[PDB]
RNA sequence: AAUAGGCGGCCGUCGAGGGCUCGGGUAGAAGACCCGGUUGAUAGGGCGGGGAUGUAAGCGGGAAGGGUCAACCGACCCGCUUAGUCCGCCGCCCCUAAUCGCCCGAG
RNA sequence: GGGGCCAAGGGUGGGGGUGUUCACCCAUUAAAGGGGAACGUGAGCUGGGUUUAGACCGUCGUGAGACAGGUCGGAUGCUA
RNA sequence: GUAAGGUCCGGUGGAGCCGCCGGUAUCGCGGAUCCUGCCGGGAGUAGCAGCGUAGUCGGGUGAGAAUCCCGACCGCCGGAGGGGCCAGGGUUCCACGGCAAUGGUCGUCAGCCGUGGGUUAGUCGGUCCUAACCCCGCCCGUAACUCGGCGCGGGGGAAAGGGAAACGGGUUUAUAUUCCCGUACCGCGGGGGUAGGUGCGGCAACGCAAGCCCGGAGGGUGACGCCUCGGGGUAGGCGGACCGGCCGAUGAGGCCGGCUAAGCGUAUAAGCCCGGGGAGUGCCGUAAUGGCGAGAACCGGGUGAAAGCGCGAAUGGCCCCCCCGUUAGGGGGGUUCCGCCGAUCCCUGGGGCCCGUGAAAAGCCCUCCGGGAAUUCCGAUCCCCCGCGACCGUACCGAGAACCGACACAGGUGCCCCUGGGUGAGAAGCCUAAGGCGUGUCGGGGGAAACCCGGCCGAGGGAACUCGGCAAACUGGCCCCGUAACUUCGGGAGAAGGGGUGCCUGCGGGUGCGUAACCCGCAGGUCGCAGUGACUAGGGGGGCCCGACUGUUUAAUAAAAACACAGGUCCCAGCUAGCCCGAAAGGGUUUGUACUGGGGCCGACGCCUGCCCAGUGCCGGUAUGUGAAGCCCGGGUACAACCGGGUGAAGCACCGGUAAACGGCGGGGGUAACUAUAACCCUCUUAAGGUAGCGAAAUUCCUUGUCGGUUAAAUGCCGACCUGCAUGAAUGGCGUAACGAGGUCCCCGCUGUCCCCGGCCGGGGCCCGGCGAAACCUCUGCCUGGCGCGCAUGCCAGGGACC
RNA sequence: ACCCGAAACCGGUCGAUCUAGCCCGGGGCAGGGUGAAGUCCCUCAACCGAGGGAUGGAGGCCCGCUAGGGGUGCUGAUGUGCAGUUCGCUCCCGUGACCCCGGGCUAGGGGUGAAAGGCCAAUCGAGGCCGGAGAUAGCUGGUUCCCGCCGAAUCAUCCCG
RNA sequence: ACCGAUAGCGAACUAGUACCGUGAGGGAAAGCUGAAAAGCACCCCGGGAGGGGGGUGAAAAGAGCCUGAAACCGGGCGGCG
RNA sequence: CUCGCGGGUGAAGCCGAAGUCCGCUGGAACGCGGCGCCGGAGAGGGUGAUAGCCCCGUAGGCGUAAGCCCGCAGGGUCUC
RNA sequence: CUAAGCCGCCCGGUGGAUGGCUCGGCUCGGGGCGCCGACGAAGGGCGUGGCAAGCUGCGAUAAGCCCCGGCGAGGCGCAGGCAGCCGUCGAACCGGGGAUUCCCGAAUGGGACCUCCCGCGGCUUAUGCCGCACUCCGGGGUUUAUCCC
C-alpha cells in the first residue's frame, strides 16, 4: 500500500532479506547435502504470513 | 423455537436502540429551588423542530443566566417573555404550581412529583383540564379521559402543546412512512405473526390462521403475550 | 486523483503550465459571510477568508470602526438608544 | 453468488493483524483483542485445557 | 466364393510392373479415384467467342435559379457510350511450369 | 348388404377441444385394423402431466398439518 | 517334503548369519467402495475455437526466429483495452548477464533464473479535533473470574469528516510539490524602525497601520438536507487574418506550432446596508414567485466572490532555419490578433418540500470586561533583516497477467475520479484524432466432407407446428392531422388509424449590433425499388382470474396470485405504568408521556360487514364448597415422630360481560287455481340456523353439469341456471380506474413453427508441426432358441466370423 | 474389548472482509417527454356569461444498452466450463422504500429477517474449531499358514419378542 | 526377552519447520559414495546439457552415489503367428 | 556466635596391566596356523574385517576453589 | 529370413522394496534435582558472521568481552570451501565468578489500525542522567486536595 507503518515495513524488509538462495560456497562446504532452506518464497505464489 | 421482536428489543441492540443523538435534548423544568418561593423571567430566543418529539421545542434564557429547552405551547412568540414561579401571571407559556392555577384552565407538562421535571401531557396538540382544587390535591383530567390527583405543589404550564392535527393528513406513501419511522428508529416494516413459521410465533403455521384464541392471559410468560393481552372485550361496540 | 481529492470539499481547477502540461489544482473553499447576532443579516466591513487570509490582514482591515461591530447598523443604534434610555 | 464472485471482496481491512504479545497474526483489529493469547482483553494469557496449540509450541503434547 | 475362379498378354527362373515427386479435377475428411506429363493444350499468359450487370472516368452542351443579372457556383440531364468493369465457361497459340530425382519389385 | 375361407407384398393419412393413451367430433379417403419389440426407442430429443423444496382455495384436525381434491412456478450431466 | 516349507548349484553383493533344546511376541494376506508409495490401458487422444477471429513485407541480433528488435502497410479499443490513483500485494521497480525449470506452442523475450542498484519533504498524507463507538480506574452483582453492569473520573476513536503554510523549469537506467536553479508562504524566537500609549476623514453605512502582556465572557466562522432556476466566469471547442514548416501540380486545398504556475497589488456583480425623497383614477420589478406610509418610484454612495489585469516572464518551454558532420558541436528567427459556442468545472443569488429538519469539537477573527508594567519611557496584527523548523510513508502494478477466487481464472474488487472531431436530443450506435495494443498470446493446410454452434436470405400458403405463436418475424426516429369503452376526472394515450421525410437553387421569420451563432417556415427543380436509405429505432386490439399501485423474496432449479405497503379496526398502559432482556446487579422502549409506547389481525379506493356467548379462550365478581404450609384444639409420646378436627390465600366449582376473540351459522313434519316442481306460511330440533352478495368458482366428486356465443369440428374461454359433494361478509363479501418479465381465451399484421426443406458466411470438426492430461478400467468382449437368482459377449445345441 | 463406518447430544471458545439489520461519516445517477399546485393576461358583452393565450416545474410519473443495479425467456452455449453459478441475446428498475465505499455495533437455542426456514465467510429446521471421544447400533463391510479325526441346525417355550 | 526409517514421539534431518484456514485451530515429506576425494588430469565431437576415449579405485560404489526386488517400458534371443 | 584453629564432603579433573611377535588370505588383519603375555581389568566402544593385551575405557585408587557439615577453644542467653 | 500380437529367459531404463547399519525414539525399580519475576520473568519482534540464506548461539561489546582454576597444541558451531586471522604472554574446550544485555511483553509516566510514538518535574555547562502506573501496609508534611514525600 502507499501508506505503511514502520513496524510492518521492517517485518516485510526482514522477509525480503530472508528470501534468497543458498550460497554456492555453502553448498561446496556441505558437499551438496544442503541445497535449500525452508524460507524460499515466490511473491505471486507464496504469500507472507502477515 | 426462535425469539419474538418484543423479546429481541429487550437486549438493547442497535436495531432497536433509539438514536438519542439526532435530538435537541430532554425538556425538563429548572430545579425546584429556583422556581419555589421565587419567580423568574425568561426570554424566548428560538423555536425549532425536534426530530423525535411530535412537538416543536423552544429555547429560553432566564434572568439568572440559565438556558433551557421547553415544549413550545401553541401561539408562542419568539422574543416574548415568560414567567416561572408561584407569582407568575396566568398566561400561556407560564409555569407555576397547580395550587395557583384556577379551575377550568388548560395545562400541559404536569409534574408527577414536585420537582420531577414533567411527565404528563407532552405530546403535540395535547392538553389537560384543571377540574378541582383542594388543600391536599388538585384533580386534573388528562388526554386519555382519566381524572388524576396531583400534589398541589406540582408544576404545570398554561396552554396547549403546538403541532396539533398532525393526523389529519394521510401518510400517502410507504416512503413517507419509511422516513417517519426512520427518524426515530422504530421497527418498520412490521411482519404478521400469522404468516411466520411455527418456530417463530404462537400463531405461525403453514395455514395463515391462529390455531388458538388471540386473547392471552395476563399471567402468560414472556414469549407468549401476543395478540390481545388481558383483553376485557374485543370486536366493535355496536 | 487521490481519494482525499475525490471529495467535493475541494474545488478543482484545470490549468495549463508554462511548460505546456495540464495540471489539476485543488483549493479549499472560502467560508461564508458574517451575519448579525440579533437578526442574522449579513454584516459589512468584515472580509471573507480562511484563517490564513484573515491573519494576513491588520486589525483595522477586518472590522468596521464603530461600536458593536457584531451587529448591523439598525441593531447597533437600537441597542444604544435602549441602553441610554434605561440609564 | 456465495461462491467465486464472493471471495473478490476480501480487499478491505484484514480482520486479524500481528499481536505484540504473542507474535501471532491473530489480533482482532476492529474489536481490539487477540483471538489466540487474549492480549488487550486480559492480563493473563488465554490458555485452555481443551486446546493443544500451546503445548505444540514446546513439543510437550 | 477355403472347390479362395476363367482367359489374352508381359516378365523371372538383370528385371516386366509399380510407389513418391510434377501440372489439374469427371473425385475427395486422411487414404482412395480420374485426366495430363515434351509421343504435350494439364494449369497459367495472350488473343478470339459466349456471358452478368447496365452506359464508366474525361471532355462538350443544357439546367430550377442566383450572381454586379458580368466572371464564376449549381442537384440533375443529354453525346462520345450496348459503354466501363468483371467472369470459379468454351476455342486457338507451346510463350511459362508439367523438370531433376528417389525407393520397392517375383526370382 | 350379412356370414365364412386363402392371403401379411403394399397402404392404413390430415385436423378441434384435452398432457393426454384412449374415447368424442370435422372434411377427405380404397381403407383411414388391432397389437409385440424393458407398457421398443431420454449416453436421440421435448418436458405438457406424475413426483421434492415456494404459494392460493375447499374440506378435515384444538394444533403442528393432511388430502389416488383443484390451481401458478419449478434443473434433463457424457472426451466411446 | 502330501503341504506349510527346507536344502543345494550358477550369478550379484560386501559383513554379518544360522542348526538344536527351553521361553517370549506389535508372529503368517487377495479383498475391508482398506491406508501409504510407485507405475499401467484410456493416449500421443481431449483441450490450446465460441465473450475483442491480426497479421504481412524488407532489415537486425542469434547455434537456433511464425513468436525477440527497428521501418512501412493493414487492423482492434477509443465515456475505455486511454489518463490519475485508494485498499490489497511487498520488490513484482531499474540496468547488465542468461534460458536447466516456469510461460497452454517456440522463444535470443519476460511480472522467470543470476549479479548490482533504486524510495531524499517546515508546505503532500499520519501526527491535532471530535462523530457513531470502544477501553482502563472507582462502584455494584456473581462461588469466582479474563464474566454482566448504571453512575463519576480519565483516555482512545476518521490516511475520502473538520483542519497553518509552494508552485513553475531542469535532473536520474530507476525518486521527486521531496533532489538542483528561480520565485513564494506559514509557525516560533531575535534585531533596527514605525503606527499607537498621547491620531484622524465621513451626517452615515464605513475608510483607516490605529499601543503591550495575563486570565475570563460574548458574537461570528468552522457548520452542513433534498428539488428547481436566473446571473457572472473559467477549462475545452469552432471559423477568419498573419508568421514558420509538411503534404498537394512547388494547382485549389488540408494538417502541425503560435506557450505562461504559486505568490504579490488591484474591482465590481448578486445580497445587504447608508443619506436625501415623500407615493395610491397607483406606480416599480422578475425567468418565475413578488415589493411599497412598518416608507415605493427616483438621485447619490458603503461593503462585498469567482475572474481578468500588471510583476513573476523569457533568460524559461514550443516550432523552424543555417554552418560545422570522422566522433564530438555552434549560432539565428520567431512565438502576434479579431468573432463565436461554452461546460457535469468554479462564484453568487432567487423559489419550493418535509407527520422526513439534514453532526460535534479543535482551530481562527472581532468585541467587551477584570488584572499588570510604560514617560529623557513602554510598544505592535505595519515595513526591513537574521536564526531555527523533530518522527514515520514516498519504488511499482493499481488489474481480461503485479489484488481475492488453488491459476498469466471471460467472475469480483475499482469504473473509484476524468474525457477531442462528425452525425446526431444525447456520456446512445457508427466512423475517426490523441494515447494504447497486435499478449482477451499455439500456428500452418483446405471448395478438406458429414455433423454441431453463431449469423444472412428463401418461391406459393400463412400457426395447418406445438402443452402453449417457444424462437423468429411485423412495427420502430421526427412533424402534422386524428384518437374509443371505461374512469378514482388524474388517466386510458405514443389508444386505434392516416399523410409526410433525400439532395439542389432561392426567399420569408424569431432572439441577436450582425451577411456571428442557434432555431422555425415557404416556393421551385430533380434522382432512386427504397430518402429515421447505414447506425439508432414501440407490433396492436378485445374478454376473464388474481394482487390496488412503486417496492421485497428462497445467493446456487420456485420473482409469483407469496411478503411489504399506505388506509380500517381491536387490545394493554397515567409512568415506581404497559411490554421485554437477565443469575443478579442493572437495563431496551426512554434526551420518550395517550395526536404517546407496546401487542394482534385485515390490506388502496366505492357500497357494505347479518345471527349465535352452549363449547374453548380471555375479563369482572365470588356469599358458598374444596383448597398446601403455617397457626390453634384434642389424642399419643416422662419429649418427638404419629393420628383426628378448626381457620385457611391463590386456583378450581358457581355466577356475569365479551365474537373486526378461536370458531359455528344443520336437520326433520309439512302447505297455494292440475296429475306440474318449488314454498309466501306454520310445528319440532341445538346456542342459531348462512342475511346482502357471489356461484361448475384457483373452491363442483358425479363432470366434458345443462343452455347460448366463439370453430367445418371446442375435455378450452366467455355469458346464463342454481342440483353450492365442500361459498359468504375484517382467516372480510362484492366491484373496481391505473399498474404487472403474474395466469388464461380470442382477433388483425407478421413471419422457415409447419407443408419441406434448400443455398451462403465465420468458428469447430478433418489433415500437418508442437505442449499434452482426465473420467473410467476383475479378465475378456459376434449371434438365434434355451437351462439359469426367471432380461447371458463368456454356459447348452446350432449359425457365422481372414487380420 | 477382534477392527472400521453413523446421523446426532453436551462443554468452552472463534467468527458480521460474504450476507441480514441498525448507527456515524462520504461518492454517484447522459439525454428527453408529460405538465400538479401557485401566479396570471387578452377580446365581446355585462342581468347573467362566453371565447383564447401564457408563465411554474410537482411526481416512490413516463421512454431510455448514460453510469450503476436486477435476473423473465431461450428451459440458448458451457456443463472433467473462462467460472465449486459463468457467457451471449432478450428483458426489468434507472430522483428514490435508490446504488456503492470508510468507521462501528448485534454471536449460536443466539443474532438478523418487507417472513423464503431466508442469511450469519463455498457450511444453517440450530454455524465453525478443539475437547467429552476410541459415543452407541440388535445394522453394513473385513478378519492373514498346512495336513489329519468327528461333524450339525433354521424348531419347541419365554422376551416392547 | 521394546521399535529399527510406511516402525519408534508428529519430528533420527535447517520439525511443531514448510504449507492450509479471517479465526479458534490443523500440520507433512525427507537417513546411508568410498579405507582415503584418490570427487575423473588430458584427447575427439556437440550451441549447450551431455556423448565417446583415457585415468582413479579391491570394487564406479561417479555425487541422479550401500544393497537395488516387484509392477511398468525398450531391445535381443526360443516357440506360436 | 566464630574475630579463630583442626577435620570430612565437595566442579572441571589426574593415575590405572598385558603383542601391534612370525607365516598365509587379503585394498586394508580385528581372520586362519604358530609362539607369548596381563588379569581387583574377558563391561562396552573406536581403529581400512570379527581385537582382553593399538587407543579410549573397564577392576581398583587419587585430587578438588567456593559452598555445606562436624569438632576444639573462647564469648553469651535462657531453663530446671 | 511374417506385419501386428501373446507367453518365457537375458540385458537396459523406471522405481525405491528387501538386507545390513543407527548420534533418534519408547518404557522402567533405584538414584539425583525441582521453581523464575518490578534488581523487570516466560513468550515474542528485530538485529548480529569477510564471503551468511535456514537452524543454533549471542544483543549496537551482538557464533561474542573480562577474571580465578583444569587441559596441554591446536582453534575459528550444524558445515568436508576461498582467503585470512587467533594461540606458548597457554588459546580452542571444560567448571566457577563478572560485564554488555535493542524493542514489545505483568509492562508500569501517557498512547496504540501495526513490537512504534508522545509528555511532566529535579540534577547536568552540554553531550545526558535519576523519578512520575493501579490496589494496599507502616510513617511524615501540607495544599485537607489523598495533594506531595
Ligand atoms: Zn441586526
Ligand atoms: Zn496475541
Amino acid at each position: 500500500a502507499r501508506n505503511k507503518p514502520l513496524a510492518k515495513k521492517l517485518r516485510l524488509a526482514k522477509a525480503l532479506k530472508q528470501n534468497r538462495r543458498v550460497p554456492v560456497w555453502v553448498i561446496v562446504k556441505t558437499n551438496r547435502r544442503v541445497l535449500t532452506h525452508p524460507k524460499r518464497r515466490y511473491w505471486r505464489r507464496t504469500k507472507l504470513k502477515e | 423455537g426462535k425469539s419474538l421482536i418484543q423479546q429481541r428489543r429487550g437486549k438493547g441492540s442497535p436495531t432497536f436502540k433509539s438514536p438519542s443523538h439526532r435530538f435537541r435534548g430532554a425538556v425538563k423544568y429548572i430545579p425546584l429551588n429556583y422556581t419555589q418561593e421565587k419567580t423568574l423571567r425568561g426570554v424566548v430566543e428560538e423555536i425549532m423542530h425536534d426530530p423525535g418529539r411530535t412537538a416543536p421545542v423552544a429555547r429560553v434564557k432566564f434572568e439568572n443566566g440559565i438556558e433551557k429547552l421547553i415544549i413550545a405551547p401553541e401561539g408562542l412568540l419568539v422574543g416574548q417573555e415568560i414567567y416561572i414561579g408561584p407569582d407568575a401571571p396566568i398566561a400561556v407559556g407560564n409555569t407555576l404550581p397547580l395550587a395557583k392555577i384556577p379551575e377550568g384552565t388548560y395545562v400541559y407538562n404536569i409534574e408527577g412529583i414536585p420537582g420531577d421535571g414533567g411527565k404528563y401531557v407532552r405530546a403535540g396538540g395535547t392538553y389537560a383540564l384543571v377540574v378541582s382544587r383542594e388543600p391536599d390535591k388538585v384533580i386534573v383530567q388528562l388526554p386519555s379521559g382519566e381524572l388524576k390527583a396531583f400534589n398541589p405543589m406540582c408544576r404545570a404550564t398554561i396552554g396547549v402543546v403546538a403541532g396539533g392535527g398532525r393526523l389529519e393528513k394521510p401518510l400517502v406513501k410507504a416512503g413517507k412512512a419509511y422516513y417517519k419511522y426512520k427518524a426515530r428508529n422504530k421497527f418498520w416494516p412490521t411482519p404478521r405473526g400469522v404468516k411466520m413459521n411455527a418456530v417463530n410465533h404462537p400463531f405461525g403455521g403453514k395455514e395463515h390462521h391462529p390455531g388458538k384464541p388471540t386473547t392471552t392471559s395476563r399471567r402468560a410468560p414472556p414469549g407468549r403475550k401476543v395478540g390481545h393481552i388481558a383483553a376485557r372485550r374485543t370486536g366493535r361496540r355496536k | 486523483m487521490k481519494p482525499m481529492y475525490r471529495s467535493r470539499s475541494w474545488r478543482r481547477k484545470y490549468v495549463r503550465t508554462p511548460g505546456g502540461r495540464v495540471v489539476i489544482h485543488f483549493e479549499r473553499k472560502k467560508p461564508k459571510i458574517a451575519h448579525c447576532a440579533m437578526c442574522g443579516r449579513p454584516l459589512n466591513g468584515i472580509p471573507r477568508g480562511r484563517p490564513v487570509e484573515m491573519r494576513k490582514l491588520p486589525k483595522t482591515k477586518k472590522r468596521p470602526e464603530r461600536p458593536m461591530p457584531h451587529l448591523c447598523p439598525r441593531c447597533m443604534r437600537k441597542v444604544m438608544k435602549e441602553q441610554i434610555r434605561a440609564q | 453468488g456465495s461462491g467465486t464472485a464472493t471471495f473478490g471482496k476480501r480487499n478491505s481491512t484484514p480482520t486479524h493483524i500481528r499481536c505484540r504479545r504473542c507474535g501471532r497474526v491473530s489480533y482482532n483489529v476492529k474489536k481490539g483483542y487477540c483471538a489466540a493469547c487474549g492480549f488487550g482483553r486480559s492480563r493473563r494469557l488465554r490458555k485452555y485445557r481443551w486446546s493443544k496449540k500451546w503445548k505444540k509450541k514446546k513439543n510437550a503434547h
